[PDB]
């Protein structure tokens, strides 16, 4: 979202999934999965960068 | 009167965690076995039994 004053409001999300090791389940197995997510609203001048 | 700009936070969280263990032991194995001519001494009946 553009306002005004050369800023930008941002809704965030990103993320950075693998499969991972394959776990028992009951009488059966399945696939796991590892991990890293962040969710955010920002708000961000017009060309530089923040560490989120 | 409503829409402004509004401020932005950054929080960070800090888990520490320490451990220490110590352990000692000390242990004990000796036996004898003695004959004299019709006299014995060992460390069970079975011990006697098999020095004849």
């Amino acid at each position: 979202q553009i306002t005004p004053d050369n800023r930008l409001v941002l809704d965030l999300s990103v993320t950075q999934d693998r499969r991972g090791e394959t776990v028992k389940t009951g009488t059966g197995e399945a696939v796991s999965i590892d991990t890293q997510r962040i969710g955010t609203q920002v708000l961000v001048n017009n060309g530089e960068t923040v560490v989120l | 009167s409503l829409d402004i700009p509004v401020k932005q936070v950054q929080i960070e969280a800090r888990i520490v965690t320490v451990k220490e263990g110590n352990l000692e032991e000390l242990g004990v194995r000796w036996g004898v076995m003695s004959t004299n001519g019709s006299h014995s001494v060992g460390g069970s009946i079975e011990s006697n039994l098999w020095q004849k």
